[PDB]
């Protein structure tokens, strides 16, 4: 299903980053996708099921969550973080600021696992120096 | 009886109820002006360790203003 | 028997009926009851918050069904019936004296009181004249001269002109088959005839030369109705009426006393007030300051709900006299006397 | 979003006039025996005809006695960039210089020191605590405008301005400042 | 137990200065008045990595080194680099930011703060059209109409509404009852749930809505019968609400800096606020994110003339966001080394920028374990400003408040680390 | 006239036309005495072009009125006279000037446009 | 879920009754409930899954089917037959004609089996005579 990806803050993702981005708390708060209940039923998924998000720019696995802040029809919400930033639009249009918000993505259910914080970062393949 | 009840695990610590309450406002000029109390005062509830914390439930008149001010239903008027 | 939020207490025949939707949570029934059978929930909570409890709870094991609470209730929310007619019609039972009436011959159907009524107890109807009957003229369109350019239909400010547009076909090689003026809608302003590029419209306006005879002076009719159970006698209609056709008398006399400095403007009493007595005046110009909590006791009935709702008791209600039918029971006299302050 | 006009026009709510503010603070200035005098940026800055508001302003603290505990100051009023307060006329098109009347007031009076605020005929930037004036300037030249009102204390505004020598108004303002330097006889007052 | 009062909170741009810290031993064990986020920073979460010493990655494995070695290796990286990026700054104090400007000068570096991923577009806009603001106290005591445009303060500035909207002010004694609250957001956020007016407009269409609003405001007719999903009629009803204000404040945030148009969304919003002042007093405040993002832009501006995206490569300061911004240099592969301080671009930059961080030396002055430290070559832990170190911070509307030192730490402060880094960068260049 | 635009089986034709404004084909005076006005709403209802607007409200003790203002939009008014006849307190002064002054005050309409 | 039950014809049920109501064909054509695909998603069921229909008057198990004749929101279709007639309204309002159409029912997924034709009739418990 093609949806519009919106990203930003959450009181829980703020609590998590100031508690520790190495903690499980952070995966639970930021490695998620918020959806309207009708959209979850349209996709055939329940809270706790995982979703594969793919865009022109990347892909990520996040845990589906029912939005307590209702979304417009066709929109989903991933909190700011490295999972969301696998998939949002990097280009700045010569402003220095990327397009973190409102990005066309494709979402589909998946049985793959959510990558924890250090495992997610290895996707970028850091070479020492 | 109907009384004030806190749900701290849903709470943001935002302070709207603390400021909105007239009893708190009446006793603490800083709370009336939107600040957390720095003076020692006895008021109905405070934000403590990041969440709403009821300290003097006997002063609560069950008017309902705090409830109107909470967007996440973390403070309510219900039985017990 | 409790169904939904309503409460009926039965003994066999006497029946006390409580109507939640009519209860303003003023508390007076609880105070006057000789057997302390009534406990009234917090006024603010019941008005401002969602609750599944009823506004009142009555203990039937102590209730002796004397009917003083039903008498005192200013909002018609408690009614006791005896075999099985309401005591509101029994002369032996004391009644509080109140009234609200509209003189239908004086009333001009402006609907101000319908709008002002804090309880929506008033219905005002009025039948206006039809538009054609306040206007006069002639208008005809010569359809063969008409080339169906649509300009008159567009310019007509009341959409009185209609054109039967179509897509042409070889069988019907025209862009329209008819044009009409709805004289029920035409107000004879003349715009169409002036914009018509081919002078196909004949229109003559007669209002000024023939208005005195051709147009009848409008008689506006209607009626009024005050719902006696929704009505609470605040007096807004009496005060709002431009022709003093409305008359209201109240049950209680008293005083309103407000402490502006104790008041912290939580707005509870404002929302609680069933008579629209209390308000937060908006400052008229920048830098100007207002009375924190403004009252107008002309609309006040001294039911006491605001005082009860205020968590800092910044608002207090006094009550000097309760106007009633003659009281002969001395139990009744002292309970009515106990509500005076 | 308003302003005061003249020294007898009170602010909303507070109901005190400019004249009373200037006098009272001059009084405070010497009662605490400050080294420097009150430092006055007048009302009605930069508007045609304001020279009368300026001259009236100059008289308000004249009857206050200077009293520095440190230093040698013998004046109670310091008026700043008064070129901007020396305007005649009534609109920008009948706009004329009134620096002679200003300079001559200074010559005759011993309680005032001024600075001129000389036009340099550059593209520069204006920045003042005179919020309402800067919004008016932005209204005139249409250029980018910044503002900051500080709670209980003051306001401020910032607007670029091009003082082009070829333009009539900057030309006159350049002259007004030169007139002030030169028609004031005693340099110890400027 | 000890109660330390009047503490300034080191998280978001609200910069609350009425925090009570509960101190047991030499440790902060609780708070009063701080919101859920502010509390989480002050107190340690169990199991959370707090680096005790510097670390360096030797090929593939981190090893603890001393301060002098870590600083030495970092100084050589920057000295030998021909396009170093010095990024972050927003979560430390101003004197450390000042040392950073001097160090970027010495290294010929590009210095840049989180503004480049945040309210940078507001900086670009205010440089073009203006900046009509006020301080919190004028809002609390005067504000008649309060707008939250593309910001969600209940989740991102949790105490912002309680202090500026529900607060009872001088001309607004009734607090919330004296104010019309407007929120503009495509989601029904918890902030929007409290609003009197919620314009639930179409995403990425703020620029169009603001164009209709401004044309209407200046007396013109609105071309289309619906804009940004809002029908014509309510565009006009909204402009009348703003025109009839006695004092209006427009709070705006990421919903229009990150959205389509970016800096031009702020541009059109500012100019409407400007033009509204012919009918009603109006002002705006950008909801600056970190407690001291504003402080860096102040320091960097007054020392160099430019607020962010500052390039010292030529000696002279030069400034062109879109070329000299953190994401520009990383995504176009211009930067050949990167020093991060008090920020987490590993978590919070896009994929394309992280791909470049994988290829270059990354230095991280950071107390906690983060996605950036997972991409770092040198890790240098500091004392935390606002808890273990003091210094100047700047609130979102420019108000300066000094951060307090509540408990002691054996670690060095950001300032000391940067001054040692600066001394030995000079040593190498000589 | 746009007949060909409608008739074209290929939608190849664009016909534009600018018509005169309504205000310019009509002339009169209208004034509402708001002190006499008691806000019965009857003129607002009967006005066939919705030119009259009333700022309705619920009364409060601070503002004990059912409306705070009433206005006539002369860009819309075509001076039919209905409101003035229905007003129960004669608070509306209205006179049409078409017949005495129409030659001078109403310009004959020029209709402009293009084709493509 | 509360829905509106509508009943009537389909050529497949017409073919079936003239082929034989004792046939498997008849269960497939008449022991079904037609639903909009959006309603199936909201209920979490797919074509071929069984549904328990309950009304004031009876209950029945039928096979869920995707309606190719679109229904109004909130309505379902069971073809005329003994399954549909387990649940529709029997009262004739003194007309002799029952209310076969537009009856409030409750539908819920079920793993129970669809009753074939002779087994369905046994619930009425025919006594010989
Ligand atoms: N802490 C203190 C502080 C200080 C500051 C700084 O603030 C200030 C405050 C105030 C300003 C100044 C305000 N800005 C302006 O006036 C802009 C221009 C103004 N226009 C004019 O004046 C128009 C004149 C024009 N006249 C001509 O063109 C005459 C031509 C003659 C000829 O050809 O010789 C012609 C002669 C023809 C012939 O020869 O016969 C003639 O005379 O008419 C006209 O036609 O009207 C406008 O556009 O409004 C600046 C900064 C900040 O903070
Ligand atoms: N809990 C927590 N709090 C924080 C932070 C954190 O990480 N966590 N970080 C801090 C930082 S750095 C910052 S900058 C601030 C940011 O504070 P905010 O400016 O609130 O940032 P966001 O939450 O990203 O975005 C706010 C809203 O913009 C909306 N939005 C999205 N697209 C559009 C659009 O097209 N139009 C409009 N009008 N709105 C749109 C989103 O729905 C969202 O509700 O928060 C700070 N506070
Ligand atoms: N998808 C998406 N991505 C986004 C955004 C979005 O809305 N959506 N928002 C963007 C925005 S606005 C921003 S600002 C960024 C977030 O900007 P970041 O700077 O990445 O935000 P934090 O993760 O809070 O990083 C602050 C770091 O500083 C550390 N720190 C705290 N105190 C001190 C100190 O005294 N000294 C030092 N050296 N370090 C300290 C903290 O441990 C923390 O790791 O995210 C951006 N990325
Ligand atoms: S209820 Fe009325 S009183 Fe009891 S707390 Fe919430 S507000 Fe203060
Ligand atoms: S309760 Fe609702 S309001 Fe009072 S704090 Fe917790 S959240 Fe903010
Ligand atoms: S009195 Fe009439 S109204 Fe006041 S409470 Fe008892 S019942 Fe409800
Ligand atoms: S009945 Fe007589 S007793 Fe039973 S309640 Fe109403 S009053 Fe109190
Ligand atoms: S108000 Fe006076 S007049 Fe207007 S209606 Fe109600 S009663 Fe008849
Ligand atoms: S305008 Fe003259 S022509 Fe065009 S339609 Fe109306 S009438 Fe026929
Ligand atoms: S006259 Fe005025 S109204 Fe009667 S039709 Fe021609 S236009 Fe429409
Ligand atoms: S009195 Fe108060 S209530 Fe009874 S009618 Fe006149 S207004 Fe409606
Ligand atoms: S009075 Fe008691 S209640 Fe009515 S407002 Fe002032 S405080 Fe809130
Ligand atoms: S005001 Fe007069 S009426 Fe409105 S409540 Fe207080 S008392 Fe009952
Ligand atoms: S609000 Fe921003 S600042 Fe005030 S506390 Fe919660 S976080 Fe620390
Ligand atoms: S051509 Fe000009 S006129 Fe002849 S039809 Fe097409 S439009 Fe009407
Ligand atoms: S009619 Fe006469 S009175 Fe009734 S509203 Fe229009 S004007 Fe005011
Ligand atoms: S005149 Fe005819 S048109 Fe002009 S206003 Fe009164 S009614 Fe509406
Ligand atoms: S003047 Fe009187 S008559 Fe002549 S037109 Fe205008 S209205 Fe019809
Ligand atoms: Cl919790
Ligand atoms: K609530
Ligand atoms: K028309
Ligand atoms: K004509
Ligand atoms: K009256
Ligand atoms: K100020
Ligand atoms: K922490
Ligand atoms: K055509
Ligand atoms: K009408
Ligand atoms: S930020
Ligand atoms: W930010
Ligand atoms: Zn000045």
């Amino acid at each position: 299903m093609r949806v519009i990806l919106n990203t930003g803050r959450t009181i829980w993702q703020g609590q998590a980053i100031e508690s520790g981005k190495d903690l499980k708390m952070y995966v639970d708060a930021a490695a998620i996708i918020q959806m309207n209940p009708e959209m979850m039923k349209q996709l055939g998924i329940a809270e706790g099921d995982n979703v594969k998000v793919i865009s022109e720019y990347g892909d990520v696995v996040v845990k589906a969550v029912e939005a307590k802040e209702p979304l417009p029809e066709g929109m989903v919400y991933i909190p700011m973080g490295p999972w969301a930033n696998r998939v949002i639009r990097p280009y700045t249009d010569s402003t220095a600021t990327p397009s973190f918000k409102n990005i066309p993505v494709e979402i589909i259910p998946t049985d793959e696992e959510v990558l924890d914080m250090p495992t997610l970062m290895k996707v970028y393949g850091k070479v020492g120096q | 009886a109907i009384g004030l009840k806190a749900y701290p695990e849903l709470c943001h610590g935002c302070g709207n109820c603390v400021i909105a309450c007239p009893v708190n406002a009446l006793r603490s000029p800083e709370v009336a002006g939107g600040k957390g109390p720095t003076d020692d005062v006895e008021i109905i509830m405070i934000v403590e360790d990041g969440v709403v914390n009821i300290k003097n439930p006997d002063l609560c008149g069950k008017c309902g203003t705090c409830v109107e001010s909470c967007p996440v239903d973390a403070i309510r008027l219900e039985e017990l | 028997v409790i169904e939904g939020k309503n409460i009926t207490v039965e003994r066999t025949n006497r029946r006390l009926i409580f109507q939640d939707c009519l209860c303003a949570v003023c508390g007076l029934c609880g105070e006057i009851c000789p057997v302390s059978a009534i406990e009234v929930n917090p006024t603010g909570a019941m008005v401002r918050t969602e609750q599944e409890k009823s506004k009142i709870a009555i203990d039937e094991n102590k209730c002796v069904l004397c009917g003083m609470c039903s008498s005192i209730c200013p909002f018609q929310a408690l009614d006791l019936q005896i075999d099985g007619t309401s005591i509101k019609e029994l002369a032996e039972y004391p009644k509080i004296i109140k009234s609200a009436e509209i003189d239908d011959e004086t009333c001009i159907q402006c609907k101000a009181c319908e709008t002002a009524c804090p309880q929506d107890a008033i219905t005002i109807t009025r039948e206006l004249p039809e538009r054609k009957d306040l206007v006069t003229g002639e208008i005809e369109i010569d359809k063969d001269t008409c080339i169906y350019c649509g300009m008159c239909e567009e310019m007509c400010p009341v959409d009185a002109i209609e054109i039967d547009h179509q897509t042409p076909s070889s069988a019907s090689p025209v862009v329209a088959t008819d044009i009409r003026v709805d004289e029920d809608k035409c107000v004879h302003c003349g715009i169409c005839k002036r914009i018509c590029p081919v002078d196909a419209i004949m229109q003559v306006c007669r209002i000024c030369p023939y208005g005195e005879y051709e147009i009848k002076t409008p008689e506006v009719t209607g009626t009024s109705y005050i719902d006696p159970e929704l009505c609470v006698n605040c007096g807004w209609c009496q005060e709002i009426c431009p022709v003093d056709a409305a008359t209201v008398t109240k049950p209680f006399e008293g005083e309103l006393i407000i402490d502006q400095d104790t008041c912290q403007a939580c707005e509870t009493c404002v929302m609680v007030c069933p008579c629209n007595v209390l308000s937060f005046p908006k400052p008229e110009k920048p830098g100007e300051k207002t009375t924190k909590l403004h009252k107008d006791e002309r609309f006040c009935i001294y039911c006491g709900a605001c005082e009860r709702s205020c968590p800092v008791t910044a608002i207090t209600v006094k009550r000097n006299r309760i106007n009633t039918t003659p009281i002969r029971s001395k139990a009744w006299k002292n309970a009515f006397d106990s509500l005076l302050k | 979003g308003g302003n005061v006009h003249g020294i007898y026009d009170p602010a909303p709510y507070f109901d005190i006039t400019p004249a009373e503010i200037i006098k009272g603070l001059a009084e405070v200035n010497e009662k605490l025996q400050l080294p420097h005098s009150i430092h006055l940026h007048c009302n009605d800055l930069g508007h045609p005809g304001n020279y009368e508001t300026t001259l009236a302003s100059f008289d308000v603290p004249k009857n206050i006695k200077p009293n520095p505990a440190t230093g040698s100051r013998d004046t109670v009023l310091y008026a700043t960039h008064v070129q901007f307060h020396s305007y005649g006329g009534t609109t920008w098109r009948d706009f004329v210089s009134e620096a002679p009347k200003i300079a001559d007031y200074v010559n005759k009076n011993d309680h005032i020191v001024i600075d001129v605020g000389q036009i340099t005929l550059d593209e520069t930037t204006t920045m003042t605590a005179d919020g309402p004036m800067e919004y008016d300037l932005h209204s005139l030249n249409g250029l980018k405008w910044a503002n900051c009102d500080v709670e209980l204390e003051t306001g401020s505004g910032v607007v670029p301005f091009i003082y082009s020598a070829r333009a009539p108004v900057p030309a006159v303002q350049w002259a007004i400042g030169m007139e002030l330097f030169l028609l004031i006889d005693n340099p110890e007052k400027v | 137990m000890e109660y330390v009062k009047n503490v300034v909170c080191p998280f978001c741009g609200t910069l609350c200065d009425d925090i009570i810290c509960k101190v047991e031993g030499n440790e902060i064990v609780g708070t009063i008045n701080a919101c859920r986020i502010g509390h989480s920073k002050f107190v340690h979460a169990e199991g959370a990595m707090r680096y005790k010493k510097p670390l360096i990655r030797k090929n593939g494995e981190f090893v603890e080194v001393s301060y002098d070695e870590a600083i030495d290796k970092a100084a050589k990286i920057l000295a030998e680099s021909k396009r170093p990026l010095m990024y972050g700054w927003s979560c430390t104090e101003c004197e450390a930011q000042a040392v950073g400007v001097e160090l970027a000068e010495e290294a010929g570096a590009v210095i840049d703060n989180t503004a480049s991923v945040c309210h940078g577009p507001s900086v670009l806009a205010l440089q073009d059209v203006g900046y009509p603001i006020c301080t919190f106290g004028e809002v609390k005591n005067r504000a008649d109409v309060v707008v939250y445009w593309g910001c969600n303060p209940m989740h991102a500035h949790p105490r912002h509404m309680s202090r500026n909207v529900f607060a009872r002010g001088f001309f607004r004694e009734r607090g919330r009852s004296d104010r019309t609250l407007i929120v503009v957001d495509p989601r029904k956020t918890d902030s929007a749930k409290l609003a009197d007016i919620h314009l639930q407009l179409d995403f990425d269409r703020d620029y169009e809505l603001l164009d209709a609003m401004r044309a209407c405001l200046l007396g013109h007719e609105i071309l289309y019968d619906e804009v940004a999903g809002v029908p014509r009629e309510q565009i006009e009803e909204a402009v009348e609400v703003l025109k009839n204000a006695q004092f209006g404040i427009l709070f705006f945030g990421m919903g229009i800096t990150h959205s389509r148009g970016k800096h031009r969304n702020i541009d059109t919003a500012i100019m409407m606020v400007q033009d509204l002042n012919d009918y009603a007093k109006w002002t705006l405040i950008p909801m600056r994110g970190h407690y001291n993002v504003t402080g860096f832009n102040q320091v960097c501006t007054w020392e160099s003339g430019y607020p962010y995206c500052v390039d010292f490569s030529g000696g002279e300061p030069r400034y062109n966001p879109g070329e000299t911004g953190a994401n520009d240099l990383l995504q176009n592969r211009e930067a050949d080394a990167m020093m991060v301080i008090a920020s987490d671009p590993g978590a919070h930059f896009p994929q394309r920028a992280l791909e470049r961080m994988a290829e270059i030396p990354v230095i991280a002055i950071e107390p906690h374990r983060t996605p950036t430290t997972e991409m770092a070559d040198i890790i240098i832990p500091p004392a935390i400003v606002g808890m273990e170190a003091e210094g100047t911070a700047y609130r979102m509307e420019g108000v300066p408040i000094r951060m307090k030192k509540v408990v002691d730490s054996d670690l060095l402060s950001d300032r000391e680390i940067l001054e040692r880094l600066l001394e030995k960068v000079r040593e190498y260049k000589a």
